[PDB]
């Protein structure tokens, strides 16, 4: 219950409509309790009137009050729903920006702690959730305890036993009603919120490696186990029917009780006099009509279960510290970079065995570097302690004589041009593809770099507007490989880390691209990892990596006479 | 489009047959609602005027009041059966709808399948399937009750006041014309909505997946603007279908809410003389205008919640609009095949001007004529991008061809999907890992196998080696896109899947892809094994290895231009001689 406090700042960035979504409520229900209200006693004191008191008793001022209370009623609530739903949606809108700005800084590692799917579910679904704590769950609490004490003060100066009967059935069931039913579908809310991102991550995995689950028979033994989720997805949706269906049947009973009791004390005596006349039915038809002010609060204690757990899921992401941080100290992007790197070591999350130990090379500006060793050797966990994924453990990565912790996020990508091992196509087009490095780049630019990798043929039709990804064209394993190529290009950074850029590509185009690597990357630093042993002669050096350590380090010609 | 609408609304009609018992149900305890209201209104109405009216005690009055008591316990019982008997509608028929679904989703492929996002398959799996709820739990069942009800209401109020009555209908008629012209674009405006839903959804799945390039490039500030834009999108939509609904519902909230001031203000004048026509010639009692005016709002009650369950019903027309094209289109092949090959023998390959074509329409590799005999193994070999893993995606059904492609002379369109995955098994291209654990993955295939033929399949393909490294050994989880691996570990486990079980075919694109000179011989010499045990084909670039595999399919712009042994095209000069020859400098 604590855990919307954060949220309930919130409402502060929108007091104004917020709170008029709430003074516009309890002026709807009081007209709308004062229609029936006022109704119900002008007949009755119009009959015991009867045709002789045509004259004495006034009966234009009555029938103006119902006029003008049943258009309060229907100009109030629609106003109260345009006002209320604007700015709970604006806030809505802060809650997922906020939301999302946190996933980036914690990239690497504090993303694999969760799954992607269920992370989607969060973002997306659960900060909906989390949006209904004011329509559903604050506003009706307050609009309608505000109109229990109007209404009741002012049945007061009728009769005060008659005025806290009413008032006491009405306000009892405000406060003791709807925590029971919280303490009731608490477990449901948690058990609903924890189902809806379980189906979304098992049916995201199960489209996602459909390709894999379909060859080896496993897509009906993975689709057995998604339905079982909704299964129980389902039960926990229909225990929260079984509450709602209670807690309506529950308030038609109360809503009963004050009406009976109204009916029954109301007939002995109104004011203290023994024949209240007219005076039966005001107290009769406000407390039929004043039930529509508890109406909404019915099932806010059942959202008030799901919007906690969503608050917690949210609270999880949002108060995670990521394990790099970066300093605000704005600084030159460099021409040049030598970075130079002294026993390194660097120990994965929960893990017992080091990926890094004591790496130390040191690489001058304008050297070209290659890497090898066997698989799962730390290639490309060395090319992420460069990048800042991770802080090193008791190592020193320092660039152009100077710590790499000590630069600025902004300045760090543009000092470094990375080539992934796994290439990502986005599902944005051909042109937003590649402006994740260069935004600035012309679509003459762009055309011109495409060209160069050979990928001349992406150009074909819609070209640059056509759409890449899921949703689009898909683009095959040589064409994605250069296409992360044509990116790390575009980028222009003075460091290039290469992590196996010639992978998946043929004989001929793999030297096509070399030789367009060694004229386009002339005069940078060039850390290329590779698993082929063709055409290294043209490295400054090369290093062997064995078991995260480096084995030998010179010239592919000396390498070559040391056997 | 109007005609689409009405296209949807068949459609979704259709699913409601399901749970017809249940519709029938909450119609009739609607309906017994209907009385019991009158009854209660009845009663309250007879009680007032005798202890307004004619004074009596109330000690006198207790039939009146028992009668009311149990008028209002009846009440709350039937709104707790009607609430549950709408539920169960709802959800059986939900059920019903997704499971469509997912059978359709498993036939589609992956090919299908990457033609939307996965995170826009999911909201129109979960948000788009679970809002036609209200459709079916509370509109369906509100048809009927919306005309029941109010002329029911209105009967029996004719017998007291002829006018009372005719209030109630001199304002009833605007109801349903002033619910449609509102309610006009409220389904195109739902449509529209829930594009945008899948737009946000999609779009924030595809940079939280690519978020590694996202870091490397600093694209923190770019994204969050992305996001922006497709998160007020999407507010927008949802702000413009929610005010149609609360213009709706005003509209019918103010003709609710007159009508309640004229039945107040017609008796009120009544009982003062000023107004004569409505009782029938007889003086105008009491109750008969408590009984008017506590059914005045009933009277409407069914109306209202009809049009707040038209929007409902326009919610799921919107949302079945991506539902109905997603059924609508066909899948790979235009009919299920039912054929099934017999034996577990290896297969032959037969093509005849073979056109493999990509789910949108695009031809992926032009006219392929080849022949493989059973047992035999082949390479297929050529440029980047020139259809080679196209015609492997052709192989496993996952992609729709125009030519003829048949199995031990079986057209691949008419063998069955199931059958046939059965007796094939390959490695694709960039791998994944569907399951948990690293033995989950290995044992994907047939989860149930003996340890012995567990750790063949892990020595094989090299994947006992690396072993020691992992914490849990083989049992430890892989991660999400096998984080936990490295690439060339985890190419490993990919191969390690295809050599489990033995089948009749086994394809393999780039089997040794990120595997340096050392472990790709490793796993070289298990594939060379496994692959004389069936029909083989493998899309490789190791050029020189291959001096003993049947055949050579070299592949160029989709069409296979030189097929031979090893011994002959490397001396015979042509495209294999030449791309062979940037190789190996
Ligand atoms: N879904 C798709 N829609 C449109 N075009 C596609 C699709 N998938 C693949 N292609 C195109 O088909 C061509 C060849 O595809 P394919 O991947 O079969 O060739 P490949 O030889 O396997 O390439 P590589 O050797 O790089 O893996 C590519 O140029 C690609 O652009
Ligand atoms: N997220 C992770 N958590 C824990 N351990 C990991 C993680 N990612 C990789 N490792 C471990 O680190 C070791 C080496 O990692 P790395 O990816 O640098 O090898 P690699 O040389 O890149 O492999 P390849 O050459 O096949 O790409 C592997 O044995 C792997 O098990
Ligand atoms: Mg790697
Ligand atoms: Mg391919």
């Amino acid at each position: 219950m604590r855990a919307l406090l954060p949220y309930l700042a919130l409402y502060k960035r929108h007091k104004w409509m917020l709170s008029l979504g709430i003074v516009l409520a309890i002026v709807t229900l009081l007209a709308s309790i004062g229609l029936l209200t006022l109704s119900g006693w002008f007949l009755s004191a119009s009959a015991v009137a009867g045709v002789a008191g045509l004259y004495s008793f006034n009966y234009m001022l009555p029938a103006a009050g119902v006029r003008g209370a049943a258009i309060t009623r229907t100009a109030g609530r629609y106003f109260e729903r345009l006002v209320s739903h604007d700015a709970t949606f604006r806030v809505l809108q802060h809650l997922r920006i906020y939301t999302f700005s946190k996933l980036l800084p914690l990239s690497p590692a504090g993303l694999a702690r969760y799954r992607q799917g269920e992370l989607l579910n969060r973002v997306v679904a659960d900060v909906d959730t989390l949006d209904h704590l004011y329509l559903r769950v604050i506003s009706p609490l307050v609009g309608a305890f505000v109109v229990i004490m109007v209404v009741t003060i002012g049945l007061s100066f009728l009769d005060f036993t008659l005025a806290f009967t009413l008032g006491g059935i009405m306000l009892l069931t405000l406060f003791l009603m709807p925590p029971l039913f919280y303490r009731a579908g608490k477990s449901t809310g948690q058990n609903l919120t924890h189902l809806r991102g379980q189906y979304r991550q098992q049916l995201t995995a199960w489209l996602q490696g459909q390709a894999e689950l379909t060859i080896f028979g496993a897509s009906d033994r993975y689709r057995t186990q998604l339905e079982n989720t909704e299964i129980q997805w389902l039960e926990a949706q229909r225990r929260q029917s079984e509450l709602t269906a209670l807690s309506q049947a529950i308030m038609l009973l109360i809503g009963a009780l004050a009406v009976i009791l109204m009916l029954w004390m109301a007939s002995g005596g109104v004011g203290g006099n023994a024949q209240p006349g007219a005076l039966i039915a005001l107290f009769v038809f406000c407390a039929l009509a004043a039930f529509e002010a508890l109406a909404p609060v019915t099932g806010a204690f059942q959202h008030l279960g799901q919007v906690i757990a969503s608050a917690v899921r949210i609270s999880d992401l949002t108060d995670q510290k990521p394990e790099v941080t970066f300093p605000d100290t704005q600084t030159r992007v460099a021409d040049r970079v030598s970075l130079t790197l002294r026993d390194v070591q660097f120990t994965y999350p929960e893990q017992s065995q080091q990926a890094l130990k004591g790496i130390s090379l040191q690489v001058n500006a304008g050297e070209h570097i290659a890497i090898l060793g066997r698989t799962g050797c730390g290639k490309s966990t060395l090319l992420q302690q460069l990048t800042r994924a991770w802080d090193p453990q008791q190592g020193e990565i320092l660039l152009n004589d100077s710590p790499i912790a000590s630069l600025n996020e902004a300045a760090l990508r543009q000092t470094i041009s990375v080539v992934p091992q796994r290439v990502h196509l986005f599902s944005a087009t051909l042109r937003d593809n590649l402006l994740l490095a260069s935004p600035g780049s012309s679509d003459e630019a762009l055309s011109e770099i495409l060209r160069r990798v050979g990928l001349e043929k992406l150009l074909e039709d819609a070209g640059l507007n056509s759409w890449l990804g899921e949703g689009g064209r898909q683009l095959s394993g040589g064409e994605l490989r250069r296409l992360a190529i044509a990116r790390a290009l575009l980028h222009d950074a003075p460091l290039v880390l290469l992590d196996q850029p010639t992978e998946g590509l043929d004989a001929t185009t793999e030297s096509q691209i070399l030789e367009l690597l060694a004229e386009m990357m002339r005069e940078k630093t060039v850390l290329m990892v590779t698993h082929r042993l063709r055409g290294l002669s043209r490295f400054q050096q090369i290093i062997v990596m064995d078991n995260g350590q480096i084995i030998e380090q010179g010239t592919h010609a000396e390498l070559l006479a040391r056997q | 489009n109007k005609s689409r609408q009405k296209e949807l609304t068949r459609w979704l009609k259709q699913q409601s047959v399901i749970s017809q018992r249940w519709l029938n149900i909450s119609r009739l305890l609607g309906f017994v609602s209907g009385i019991l209201i009158i009854a209660q209104a009845w009663f309250m109405a007879r009680i007032l005027q005798h202890m307004i009216m004619e004074n009596i005690p109330r000690e006198a009055l207790l039939l009146p009041f028992t009668l009311l008591v149990l008028t209002f316990v009846l009440r709350a019982w039937v709104v707790w059966l009607r609430e549950r008997v709408g539920y169960h509608a709802g959800q059986h028929i939900r059920f019903a709808i997704r499971r469509q679904v997912l059978d359709r989703l498993q036939q589609a492929g992956p090919a299908w399948i990457q033609g939307k996002p996965a995170g826009s398959w999911a909201t129109l799996v979960l948000e788009q399937i679970d809002d036609m709820h209200d459709y079916y739990a509370r509109y369906l069942p509100q048809m009927a009750l919306a005309v029941s009800v109010p002329l029911l209401i209105v009967v029996a109020i004719f017998p007291s006041n002829w006018a009372a009555a005719l209030i109630l209908l001199g304002t009833a008629p605007l109801i349903p014309l002033f619910m449609a012209l509102v309610g006009m674009g409220a389904a195109d405006a739902n449509r529209r909505n829930f594009l945008a839903l899948a737009r946000l959804s999609g779009h924030f799945l595809d940079r939280l997946r690519g978020m590694e390039t996202l870091r490397i490039f600093g694209r923190g500030e770019a994204e969050i603007e992305s996001i922006r834009s497709a998160s007020e999108d999407f507010r927008q939509r949802t702000m413009e279908v929610l005010r149609l609904a609360f213009l709706s519902s005003g509209i019918l909230e103010f003709f609710t809410s007159l009508s309640i001031a004229l039945v107040a203000v017609y008796f009120g004048f009544s009982y003062l003389g000023e107004l004569d026509f409505g009782h029938y010639d007889t003086g105008v009692t009491l109750a008969a205008g408590f009984l008017a005016l506590i059914l005045a709002p009933e009277f409407f009650q069914p109306l209202r919640d009809l049009g707040t369950f038209y929007h409902a019903k326009a919610q799921a027309v919107g949302a079945a609009d991506s539902l109905k094209t997603f059924m609508e289109t066909p899948l790979a092949h235009p009919q299920r095949g039912e054929a099934e090959l017999a034996s577990t023998d290896p297969v032959t390959i037969e093509a005849e001007e073979l056109f493999i074509t990509s789910p949108e329409g695009k031809t992926l590799a032009g006219p392929l004529n080849f022949t493989l005999p059973a047992g035999q193994r082949a390479v297929l070999v050529g440029r980047s991008g020139s259809g080679k893993s196209s015609l492997l995606n052709a192989l496993s059904g996952f992609l729709s061809y125009q030519g003829s492609l048949r199995i031990n002379g079986i057209e691949l369109r008419d063998l069955s999907p199931e059958s046939w995955r059965k007796h094939l098994s390959w490695v694709g291209q960039n791998p994944q890992l569907p399951a948990a654990t690293l033995r989950d993955n290995v044992l994907l295939a047939r989860p149930d196998a003996s340890e012995q033929e567990l750790q063949a399949a892990l020595d094989n393909a090299w994947v006992s080696e690396f072993l020691p490294l992992l914490p849990q050994g083989v049992d430890t989880p892989v991660g999400d896109q096998a984080a936990r691996l490295s690439v060339g570990q985890a190419q490993r486990v990919a191969v390690a899947r295809a050599l489990l079980n033995p089948c009749s075919l086994l394809l393999l694109d780039e089997p040794a892809a990120s595997l340096d000179a050392h472990s790709e011989q490793r796993v070289m010499e298990a594939l060379n094994a496994a692959s004389l045990r069936q029909t083989t084909l493998m899309v490789t670039h190791q050029l020189e290895d291959l001096a003993d595999w049947d055949v050579i399919w070299v592949m160029q712009d989709g069409r296979i231009i030189e097929q031979g042994r090893y011994a002959e095209l490397s001396v015979a000069g042509g495209p294999f001689a030449t791309l062979l020859a940037h190789r190996q400098e």
